[PDB]
């Protein structure tokens, strides 16, 4: 199962670049939409292919069989690593600064 | 399992096919309707606003006009300049935009420091320049008017009187639509009514008018296999509903209502005075078409189950009928189905907690609008009625300019088609492609837009022609229709909602009074972002803000308890006026002649309160601002998106290498292509970060200081972004 705030993310993505309407979403586009989830793979070629083409019941997993593939150690990691602008030199109150206006709020656990 | 619809939105050549001949009768003379462009005479009064930019740096007068009408000026000049493909021509605009900002460095230090900020974070810094009462004073015109001495065009005139308000109107289809779509963001205050000597102006229906016609005519072509299209088999009803005359519960009009021993209802309904028998055979294959496609349309409305279709002597009808007692013969077709007792509560009835209401309310949006993605209008939803209400009105004539008086409002949604079980009696359909064609529905209700725009002011002696740029929307007319119907369905939620509130507050607590109307309130603005979400994809959480922007929740709910109420007219006629003030609180009174009905209220038959004076508006104003709010929220959304992609290609054929060009132009496609992208829709920006990673790639030689602030804030977002992602 993913979660509400990711399902919203790839529901608006998948609703965009469908440029015509209904689910007829086609291979040469998924390239795209993945791109801008932050995917960039080689090979996909299955997983409904629903007639050669897919909705969003199938999108949606095909998502999580590439979700519980990220060893996000590498992924939540990195994150961090862009506003340690200097280098290794990590963050500071500016910390809670970032995670006070991107996607969320309520009582950060500053560590 | 497979979940899609069946249905393909494209766009044609045209929709003035077929159409009634542009041409207006009057005292016998028949006058020719002509269109006047919007395009061509845009451009005309861009290009004339340039020649007087050019009068202005000649003339010597920078300093004799206020700082923030050269910062306007040039930052609109700015945002042309990028918009412009060629570079032989934005060099022509960055010429008349230097001793702008050479006047404004040196004279105004300040101005220039604010203005730069604004360069360096978006390539149209006129659009978030306007996002405030900015937008009302129009620099353009007042320019054109002040050094442009000669007089405009019979056209240019035509275009400056429709389009006065702002001069966003004249913008080039991406700023104005990038302006459009930004304009309901949060850092953005405008809202579309300025405030003249004394006088309030409003022009919200002129952002959507001036953006439909910017539009290429839609079309939508249904599957083969779409209700309209495939070829159905006749109607196997091989079983006889037994009538009993003591399983009978109820009879809803026409219809009669029996027990069954499951606690559910098998209804037969029975054929009304002027009906053929294909009708009631369509009711019975829409049900089926709803049934066996609801888990491939995800439709939530509890579904009739279709009996039988057949015959019954009318004998038998009026003998198994009495308690309550529009058919014709002595032969009567019927339809007879089973379905909850949900399906005959009307959604207004007082007898639902508003817990079950607001889900029985989201339950019948989410299907009236994933069946308009399926292709299946519901024209008749309620009887709103030749005089058939027009929620969209000022889009369609060139007379109005507000919306009708709501006639017996009550009783419009009185028999209304959406019940605690969701959408229902579905059979009087109209598929989608009937509003984009001129069928029988659109000629008769919409017969002045689909022939067009005439008015005495636009009559010209001279050519013997009206012309007028109404008549252009004769090429267009369907792409009105459809954000028509839209604003349509949500008015009849709203009539519904209001009738529920008016047989609830009724004797009864003023506060739970008052509460009950802002829960309703909120039930009407989270349907109208339901809609939107529907239609675009947009998360209804940022629709509903976006949607919050335009349409003050508060002001609705007030005017809303205030008129759907009849404890007004136990008011007299001028204390009245004292309580108007607390529902409006800029905007004018609700100005009235009429004589109040004790007891009613405002009442043309005096037996039933109506929304509005005899011949005024309605009196529900931010509703009317909350349609188009939704309205244009949509179809703004929808020229944005084509925008993006319009410029998506742009960045990936220089990116390619099909387009050769500099790298500092490589870099403004992908930087223009961060302005197109959705408000508050991060992924847009994540993916054009990955073409600015790769232009850089590209040219590892270019130097980007103009774009690594801007596309640094979108690295930034999305690295915090998944570090808040990491909630375990
Ligand atoms: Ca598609
Ligand atoms: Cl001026
Ligand atoms: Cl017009």
């Amino acid at each position: 199962q993913l979660t509400e705030e990711q399902i919203a993310e790839f529901k608006e993505a998948f609703s965009l670049f469908d440029k015509d309407g209904d689910g007829t979403i086609t291979t040469k586009e998924l390239g795209t939409v993945m791109r801008s989830l932050g995917q960039n793979p080689t090979e996909a070629e299955l997983q409904d292919m629903i007639n050669e083409v897919d909705a969003d019941g199938n999108g949606t997993i095909d998502f999580p069989e590439f979700l519980t593939m990220m060893a996000r150690k590498m992924k939540d990691t990195d994150s961090e690593e862009e506003i340690r602008e200097a280098f290794r030199v990590f963050d500071k109150d500016g910390n809670g600064y970032i995670s006070a206006a991107e996607l969320r709020h309520v009582m950060t656990n500053l560590g | 399992v497979k979940q899609y619809y069946f249905a393909r939105r494209g766009e044609t050549s045209t929709h003035d096919t077929s159409l009634p001949p542009p041409v207006k009768v009057l005292s016998g003379r028949s006058i020719p309707l002509k269109e006047i462009p919007f395009e061509a005479t845009r451009n005309e009064l861009v290009q004339i606003y340039l020649t007087s930019i050019d009068k202005l740096i000649k003339s010597n007068k920078l300093n004799s006009i206020p700082s923030q009408q050269i910062a306007s000026h040039y930052l609109f000049l700015r945002s042309l300049a990028n918009s412009e493909t060629d570079g032989i021509k934005k060099n022509q605009i960055l010429s008349l935009a230097k001793p702008l900002g050479t006047y404004l460095a040196s004279k105004e230090p300040h101005v220039w420091k604010m203005i730069n900020e604004l360069i360096e974070k978006s390539e149209y810094p006129i659009i978030h320049y306007l996002k405030n009462n900015r937008a009302h004073s129009n620099f353009m015109l007042a320019l054109i008017h002040e050094y442009h001495k000669e007089p405009l065009t019979k056209n240019q005139s035509a275009f400056v009187q429709k389009f006065r308000d702002s001069s966003v109107f004249l913008f080039p289809n991406p700023i104005y639509t990038a302006w459009l779509a930004h304009s309901y963001d949060e850092d953005s205050s405008f809202n579309p009514m300025f405030r003249e000597r004394l006088s309030t102006n409003f022009y919200h229906s002129t952002l959507t008018d001036n953006l439909l016609l910017r539009t290429e005519p839609k079309e939508v072509t249904l599957s083969s296999e779409h209700h309209y299209k495939k070829e159905k088999g006749p109607i196997d009803s091989s079983f006889r509903y037994q009538m009993s005359s003591d399983r009978l519960l109820r009879i809803q009009g026409r219809t009669l209502l029996f027990s069954t021993p499951q606690n559910d209802v098998v209804a037969v309904k029975v054929q009304k005075k002027g009906e053929p028998k294909s009708t009631l055979e369509e009711e019975f294959e829409m049900a089926d078409y709803l049934l066996k496609h609801q888990r491939r349309l995800d439709v939530h409305s509890k579904l009739p189950q279709p009996l039988g279709q057949y015959s019954v002597k009318k004998s038998e009808i009026l003998e198994i009928s009495r308690g309550s007692l529009i058919d014709d013969s002595k032969d009567l077709e019927v339809y007879v189905y089973k379905a909850p007792q949900s399906y005959f509560t009307y959604l207004h009835d007082k007898n639902q907690d508003l817990e079950d209401l607001t889900a029985s309310v989201k339950t019948n949006v989410h299907d009236l609008f994933v069946l308009l993605r399926e292709g299946i209008v519901f024209p008749q939803l309620a009887d709103i009625f030749k005089g058939r209400y027009q929620a969209l009105v000022q889009l369609l004539n060139v007379l109005q300019f507000q919306l009708g008086r709501i006639d017996k409002w009550q009783k419009a949604v009185e028999y209304v088609n959406l019940r605690s079980s969701g959408l229902a009696d579905l059979g009087d359909s109209l598929p989608i492609t009937s509003l984009f064609t001129s069928s029988d529905f659109t000629k008769h209700y919409f017969s002045e837009l689909l022939t067009g725009g005439y008015h005495p002011t636009f009559f010209d002696k001279s050519s013997g022609t009206a012309n007028s740029l109404f008549t252009g929307k004769r090429r267009l007319f369907g792409n009105y229709l459809y954000l028509n119907t839209i604003a349509e369905y949500l008015l009849v939620i709203q009539l519904t909602l209001g009738s529920y509130g008016d047989k609830v507050t009724r004797d009864m607590d003023k506060p739970k009074k008052e509460a009950v109307w802002r829960e309703l309130a909120n039930v009407m603005f989270t349907s109208c972002a339901e809609a939107i979400h529907i239609m675009t994809g947009i998360p209804q959480s940022r629709a509903l803000t976006l949607l919050k922007q335009r349409a003050n929740i508060e002001k609705h709910f007030r005017q809303t308890q205030f008129w759907m109420t009849p404890d007004y007219s136990k008011l007299d006629e001028d204390t009245l006026q004292m309580e108007q003030y607390s529902i409006y609180s800029g905007e004018p009174e609700y100005e009235f002649t009429d004589k109040l009905v004790s007891g009613v209220g405002l009442s043309v038959d005096g037996v039933h309160q109506d929304l509005g004076g005899y011949n005024r508006e309605s009196p529900l104003r931010e509703l009317e601002k909350l349609l188009y709010a939704t309205v244009t929220l949509i179809e703004g959304t929808m020229q944005l998106d084509k925008e993006f992609f319009k410029q998506l290609e742009q960045v990936e054929k220089i990116l390619s290498g099909e387009i050769k060009t500099d790298a500092n132009s490589c870099f403004e496609a992908v930087a223009q292509l961060l302005d197109l992208a959705r408000p508050g829709c991060h992924f847009q920006k994540r993916l054009v970060l990955s073409y600015y990673e790769e232009a850089k790639l590209k040219y590892p030689s270019a130097p980007t200081d103009a774009y690594d602030s801007r596309f640094q804030v979108v690295a930034r977002t999305n690295a915090a972004i998944t570090i808040q992602r990491f909630w375990r």
